[PDB]
């Protein structure tokens, strides 16, 4: 019961922390994109501005 | 089963399966409905999760998306031509990104 | 015993169905920013033309 | 039209039939040794038996 | 055409030579090599017999 | 064999072997993963290879894991164990069926291939086998011959007999000692020094 029990304690991490990290390294990747993207957006715009 | 998301490769597939025609009008649709001058979309039973990969659609007009599971209305911030819109029978609760 | 058993077997496989669920939103969500970056860059395009 | 070639090669083959015979020989003289041993193995033989008894 | 199958018809002959004489070499040497080793296991006997 | 040692090396247990061959169809009709493998048992409901459970552990553990005679037998041991002599056995005795047999024994590869230690302690005898490099039976007169690395058959010779070992093509320092033995009729050692 015990041994099982601790099963349901380490399996439940393991789906909701892996669904968590997976988000996780969405959130990540989605900010070096944007900051990335916007940052192409303020040089293209002071050279609008030149 | 697994709500596969829905992405502009299905979408040129929509395009492709919508209509037979022949082919010559085949080169008059390429000349009509390019990628950003797509008419009309149709994605019904396809089982579709959430809206994605439409900023290549900037003159869509007639959005279908009957059928499916979609949660959260989002990604439609590049249909500023959007006229028709089917959002019907999904799991939508909250209505936004309109 | 057998109930701990059948609820690990029956969360991994709703843990499978929503591991691929949001798994694949979250990939399409990287091709998400994706759009945005290529849309802002192409408008860019267009605006500098 | 005409075009043979196969008569010539039976100087190759008689060739071929002298080799055999030779071989034949050869393999009769080998022959002719395993003989020599097996008649003084059964000479060995004999004596050994013949030395037992006695 | 003719000669060359006229020596054949005995070609064939001699290629039965090739097969009966050569058939009888491994077992005449098998049998010679299991022959000495009983002339070499009846030698050591035999010396034993002697004393 | 090697298909069987290869699938139990390719995955670290015939669970997961097992496993992999279960579908998600037996997944969610049984309910079960462990009850899943004990029917996904043979082609009984499976693609599984005929392999044992039991069988993989025996095979993944094989896996892991890869009288004046008996005197005179221990002092050729250390010798070949030192390795600086090939040696060979003359018996002749009787076997339990009572034909009196006689035997030349490559004393140095038989101790490679089993230990002799019981054959010194006596639990165990060196008797003339046909996997001996030369065997013979008085009563059934057949002579059987093994080509072993440590001592060859030649192809023919008349004279006398030529047994080649493969470093020294010596088909060289041969000393001959002959001792009486009690289970044994007669017992002669031949060995040839490296």
């Amino acid at each position: 019961i015990q041994e099982l029990k601790n099963h349901l304690h380490q399996v439940l991490k393991f789906s909701e922390n892996s669904l968590v990290r997976t988000k996780q390294e969405a959130e990540k990747q989605q900010k070096a994109d944007f900051r990335a993207s916007q940052a192409r957006v303020a040089k293209i715009q002071q050279e609008i501005l030149q | 089963m697994e709500p596969r998301v829905m992405d502009d490769d299905m979408l040129k597939l929509a395009v492709g399966d919508q209509g037979p025609q022949e082919e010559a009008g085949q080169l008059a649709k390429q000349e009509g409905i390019l990628f950003k001058d797509v008419l009309s979309l149709q994605l019904d039973f396809r089982n579709i999760l959430r809206i994605d990969n439409l900023w290549q659609f900037e003159n869509l007009r007639k959005l279908q998306l009957d059928n499916n599971i979609i949660e959260k209305i989002e990604g439609l911030e590049n249909l500023a031509h959007l006229v028709w819109l089917d959002l019907s029978f999904n799991n939508i609760e909250t209505i936004e990104g309109l | 015993i057998a109930n701990l058993k059948d609820q690990l077997q029956e969360m991994k496989a709703k843990s499978n169905l929503e591991n691929r669920y949001m798994k694949t939103n979250t990939e399409l969500q990287i091709a998400q920013t994706q759009k945005k970056c290529n849309r802002t860059e192409e408008l860019l395009v267009e605006e500098i033309e | 039209l005409h075009d043979v070639d196969f008569q010539q090669l039976k100087i190759e083959n008689a060739q071929f039939l002298e080799t055999i015979e030779a071989r034949n020989q050869e393999l009769t003289q080998l022959k002719l040794s395993s003989g020599n041993t097996l008649q003084v193995l059964n000479a060995y033989k004999s004596k050994l038996h013949k030395a037992m008894e006695i | 055409l003719i000669d060359f199958e006229q020596l054949k018809i005995e070609n064939q002959t001699f290629n039965e030579k090739i097969e009966e004489r050569n058939e009888e070499l491994l077992k005449l040497r098998s049998k010679v090599t299991n022959s000495v080793q009983v002339i070499t296991h009846v030698k050591e006997k035999l010396h034993f017999m002697d004393m | 064999l090697k298909a069987l040692d290869n699938i139990v090396t390719q995955f670290n247990a015939y669970e997961d072997f097992l496993d992999s061959q279960i579908t998600t169809v037996d997944l969610y009709y049984l309910e079960d993963e462990t009850l899943a493998r004990q029917l996904v048992e043979l082609g009984y409901r499976g693609t599984g290879e005929r392999v044992k459970r039991e069988d993989f552990e025996a095979r993944k553990a094989a896996i892991e894991i890869a009288d004046n005679f008996l005197t005179a037998l221990a002092m050729r041991e250390e010798d070949n164990r030192s390795g600086k002599l090939s040696s060979v056995i003359f018996i002749r005795d009787r076997n339990s069926h009572g034909q009196e047999i006689s035997g030349y024994i490559d004393y140095a590869h038989r101790l490679k291939t089993e230990d002799f230690e019981v054959y010194f302690t006596g639990k165990k005898r060196l008797l003339p086998r046909p996997t001996d490099i030369s065997f013979y039976n008085w009563d059934a007169d057949i002579a059987v011959s093994n080509s072993s690395p440590n001592y060859q058959v030649i192809a023919d010779n008349p004279e006398g007999l030529l047994f080649r070992y493969k470093r020294d093509r010596k088909i060289d320092n041969s000393t001959r000692i002959t001792i009486l033995t009690e289970l044994y009729v007669q017992a002669v050692i031949f060995d040839h020094i490296s």
